[PDB]
């Protein structure tokens, strides 16, 4: 199991950034996702969450509107689009994965993260 | 078990011979949990012997059954008509469960190859697109059949399509029937045909037409 | 929007010492909860997920328990491997929500 | 003691189909129900099977991101689709299920469903065209070209004389339509004998023919 | 009125039981209020097989039986002197003679997580019809067939349990929903259990 990440900016005033985090080594088709930034050097945020069958997509409160979400199956890869970034959105952007706890053969998801990528380093500037 | 394997490939005799399939498998699979099948053509399959040993409701006496850590096999202590099919095997204890590849039962009877009858043309293979050329035999019970590589002029031996009906359920034969058309309309070298095909006994009876101009 | 608070805020400790960290929550989130394990310059790692159940690979020195509004982790003995930053999680609704964090040190 | 099966259907390359397979007469709530498939003289496969209590699905390796079975335990019905069609997907698809009475259930699938054919290519529908064929006492018969739907019956004169008729079955052209060929012979020792006819027609389109033979 | 027989224990209590592991409290030696009951709450059913819901603040009995568990929300039908279905058949089976009441409230905000609550299990494929008032726990693989099934899941051999699986969105007849039954014993013995 490993996620890679790539997609870091020099300056982005207002432009449009597509950010990948591929997966490798398990069944990418029966698994979330999920995106989670972290301010330069303050706490942990949440950012967007996308479902095993691609449906059912939710967002957060200073993210919807501007941030979308979108998976591929066929070359085991998702991405996560961004429209129009303040400089107020810099960050360090983390791909994850559900903990999907089975109980009596149902899957139930939503439960936590446990694979995470290594980290992109996005800036956003004038 | 992955992979099942059925030995032998196909079986052929008269009424009355007992017949022994196997159906040696992969590493191991637990007994209770392999089962027999019967398939007529146009139908739907029916269950035979459902625990290696146990015999189902519908089938008659005469079907028997063994089963082994890596050897499976069904014994019909006697050919009598109405029962020669296809037998498939199935594990059903350690997914994914698995199809043998089945055995065909045949009937042994006689060879009466005739010929091989050619009649290419009708009148209107230039008032139409493709030209079409058919040959046929009839009456053999082998599987046995060629035609080769050139025929006439033009070799073009990647057009030939081949049928064969089952057997008849009185007189068991088959029949098979060969196309190699080509072009359209457009031929200007590649007028005539000739089918040449070797059968168990008079060899190659070579076959006549006329050119188309 | 549940919010989490999550106290204290900078402790320090030494080999087998035993520290104490709490977390708790504007609603009643059950048994939904985890935590988390960061250190200064690499990804998060979870520790203990549904409140009690510790992740295969954890070493059996955590532990913690809790239902409804009050949760906890213990750790046995502070071993210098472990000076770093503390998280919690809700799983009730969206969207999910953090607690502030915790940083250890090395007394 | 039945599963009844849905009628046949041709759908088009990259679309989505659905299966139903209906149970009656034994206790459908605990049971378990699996699917196969067979293509034209060829061997039987694998897909998968269904849970008809819990609902637990199992696929096999190269069926699983691309079948979906589903349960809808009242009324008795359990179905399966198949996503992302190619052309090599025209087969025959079966059902079946073991006989269960209360509690207890069959060692094995004796329970079998009847059928469903399914083609799957290109074109809409095209009646056949017919060609005669000649002697050269001997063997003469028709022609049938390009037709799509597939079912095409044959018959000779009116129903008479049921001689060594030879109907091959139909070839999958390389454009994507069919061919069949009928078939006898002339045993009379004559040539110049019965009035006998040839006769053709197809159900998916108001196509019928009564092309004659002889020299 | 000194004593008082505590209810907020069995109502007011965090965590709550499942249906086919259903928790019983004896209550005994108390003075209870039924008055605070019936004329109050949010109580969406309030049935009271034999004995009626008024002067229940009369009789007095020897022992009050309490038993709590979750069910799905169309579910609750079952649970009455009689009745055949997948509850009253597998996992509380309660008898034809009964002298008790039926409470059952909508708990969807604490009961209900985004994809789906993992708890609150309820029993499927059982060999009998269990009897009135009686629970089993054990989880053995079920033995539909002829052939023993050794520990391993498989062809006619499956978990006895499945999972009720609860979102905030699944409409009225499939919330959550808490349940408490009382049951009312005289058995030839002094009461304790007398009212105001
Ligand atoms: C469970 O707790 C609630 C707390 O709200 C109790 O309901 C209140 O009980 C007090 C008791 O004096 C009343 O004054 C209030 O009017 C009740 N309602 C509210 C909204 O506060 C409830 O009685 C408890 N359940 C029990 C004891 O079975």
């Amino acid at each position: 199991v490993q996620l890679v990440e790539s997609g870091g900016g020099v300056v982005q005033p207002g432009r449009s950034l597509r950010l990948s985090c591929a997966a490798s080594g398990f069944t990418f088709s029966s698994y979330a996702f999920h995106w989670v930034r972290q301010a330069p050097g303050k706490g942990l945020e949440w950012v967007a969450v996308i479902s095993y069958d691609g449906s059912n997509q939710y967002y957060a409160d200073s993210v919807k509107g501007r941030f979308t979400i979108s998976r591929d199956n066929s070359k085991n890869t998702l991405y996560l689009q961004m429209n129009s970034l303040r400089a107020d959105d810099t960050a360090v952007y983390y791909c994850a994965r559900d903990l999907a706890i089975a109980v009596a053969g149902t899957w139930h998801y939503y439960n936590g993260m446990d694979v995470w990528g290594q980290g992109t380093t996005v800036t956003v500037s004038s | 078990e992955i992979v099942l394997t059925q030995s032998p490939g196909t079986l052929s005799l008269s009424p009355g011979e007992r017949a022994t399939l196997s159906c040696r498998a992969s590493q191991s699979v637990s007994s209770s949990y392999l089962a027999w099948y019967q398939q007529k053509p146009g139908q739907a399959p029916r269950l035979l012997i459902y625990g290696a040993s146990s015999r189902a409701t519908g089938f008659p006496d005469r079907f028997s059954g063994s089963g082994s850590g890596t050897d499976f096999t069904l014994t019909i202590s006697r050919l009598e008509p109405e029962d020669f099919a296809v037998y498939y095997c199935q594990q059903y204890g350690n997914s994914p469960w698995t199809f043998g590849q089945g055995t065909k039962v045949e009937i042994r009877r006689t060879v009466a190859a005739p010929s091989v009858f050619i009649f290419p043309p009708s009148d209107e293979q230039l008032k139409s697109g493709t030209a079409s050329v058919v040959c046929l035999l009839n009456n053999f019970y082998p599987r046995e059949a060629k035609v080769q590589w050139k025929v006439d002029n033009a070799l073009q031996s990647g057009n030939s399509q081949e049928s064969v009906t089952e057997q008849d359920s009185k007189d068991s034969t088959y029949s098979l029937s060969s196309t190699l058309t080509l072009s359209k309309a457009d031929y200007e070298k590649h007028k005539v045909y000739a089918c040449e095909v070797t059968h168990q006994g008079l060899s190659s009876p070579v076959t006549k037409s006329f050119n188309r101009g | 929007d549940i919010q989490m608070t999550q106290s204290p805020s900078s402790v320090s400790a030494s080999v087998g010492d035993r520290v104490i960290i709490t977390c708790r929550a504007s609603q009643g989130i059950s048994s939904w909860l985890a935590w988390y394990q960061q250190k200064p310059g690499k990804a998060p790692k979870v520790l203990i997920y549904d409140a009690s159940s510790l992740q295969s690979g954890v070493p059996s020195r955590f532990s913690g328990s809790g239902y409804g509004t009050d949760f906890t982790l213990t750790i046995s003995s502070l071993q210098p491997e472990d000076s770093a930053t503390y998280y919690c999680q809700q799983a009730k609704s969206f969207p999910i929500t953090f607690g502030q964090g915790t940083r250890l040190e090395i007394k | 003691m039945q599963l009844v099966q849905s009628g046949p259907e041709v759908k088009k390359p990259g679309t989505s189909v659905k299966v139903s397979c209906k149970a009656s007469g034994f206790t459908f709530t605990s049971s378990a129900v699996q699917w196969v498939r067979q293509a034209r003289g060829q061997r039987l496969e694998w897909i998968g099977w269904i849970v008809v209590g819990s609902g637990n699905t199992n696929y096999a390796q190269k069926f699983q991101e691309r079948v979906t079975i589903t349960r809808d335990m009242s009324t008795s019905t359990a179905y399966m689709e198949l996503s992302s069609l190619r052309s090599e997907d025209t087969a025959v698809y079966y059902c079946a299920a073991p006989y269960c009475s209360g509690g207890s259930c069959f060692d094995g699938f004796d329970i079998w469903g009847q059928g469903t054919m399914v083609t799957v290519s290109s074109a809409s529908t095209k009646g056949p065209s017919v060609f005669p064929l000649a002697p050269s006492t001997a063997a003469l018969g028709c022609l049938v070209k390009d037709y799509f739907p597939e079912p095409v019956t044959v018959s000779w004169n009116s129903g008479a004389l049921t001689s060594g008729v030879h109907t091959f079955p139909a070839v999958l052209q390389s454009s994507g339509l069919y061919s069949l060929s009928s078939v006898v012979t002339v045993p009379s020792s004559s040539l110049g004998t019965q009035t006998y006819i040839c006769n053709v027609n197809h159900k998916p389109s108001n196509t019928k023919v009564d092309k004659k033979v002889e020299p | 009125i000194t004593n008082l027989c505590p209810f907020g224990e069995v109502f007011n209590a965090t965590r709550f039981a499942s249906v086919y592991a259903w928790n019983r409290k004896r209550i005994s030696n108390c003075v209870a209020d039924y008055s605070v009951l019936y004329n109050s709450a949010s109580f969406s059913t309030f049935k009271c097989y034999g004995v009626s819901p008024t002067k229940l603040n009369d009789l007095c009995f020897t022992n009050v039986y309490a038993d709590s568990f979750v069910i799905r929300g169309d579910e609750v039908r079952q649970i009455a002197p009689g009745q055949t279905g997948k509850i009253a058949d597998y996992n509380y089976k309660l008898p034809d003679d009964f002298t008790g009441c039926v409470i059952a409230w909508n708990s969807n905000n604490l009961d209900s997580k985004v994809g789906g609550n993992y708890n609150y299990l309820y029993r499927l494929f059982r060999k009998s019809n269990l009897k009135p008032f009686e629970r089993d726990i054990s989880t053995e693989i079920y033995q539909a067939g002829s052939t023993p099934c050794n520990g391993v899941e498989g062809f006619n051999c499956y978990f006895p349990l499945q999972s009720y699986g609860f979102q905030p969105t699944n409409g009225v007849g499939y919330q959550p929903y808490r349940v408490v039954v009382l049951s009312f014993e005289l058995l030839h013995a002094p009461a304790t259990v007398c009212g105001p």
